[PDB]
């Protein structure tokens, strides 16, 4: 039972790892387009200031 | 880059944009001062003469 538990544990841990890695990459991506819109806002803010 | 350089550029550009105005105003006021000294020293010249 300790063996099967170790298997399910390692598996769920690896899956959560790959998942958090995906969501992390999506975070960096969303930060990228947000950086784009922020850049345009910096342009309009530049001309306005 | 565009934000910071745009800000400093707009700021210094505002500085020069003002300085040219007080400069030209200094020119016209220099002209009025020239006329003032002109007629003043001229009328005063009759007195000393």
């Amino acid at each position: 039972t300790n063996s099967q538990e170790a298997a399910a544990k390692h598996e769920a841990q690896r899956l959560e790892q790959e998942a958090r890695g995906r969501l992390e990459r999506q975070k960096i991506l969303d930060q990228s387009e947000a950086e784009k819109a922020r850049k345009e806002l910096l342009e309009l803010e530049a001309m306005s200031m | 880059a565009v934000e910071s350089t745009g800000n400093a550029k707009a700021e210094a550009e505002s500085r020069a944009e003002a300085a040219r105005i007080e400069g030209e105003g200094s020119v016209l006021q220099a002209k009025l001062k020239a006329q003032a000294l002109a007629i003043e020293t001229e009328a005063e010249l009759e007195r000393v003469k």
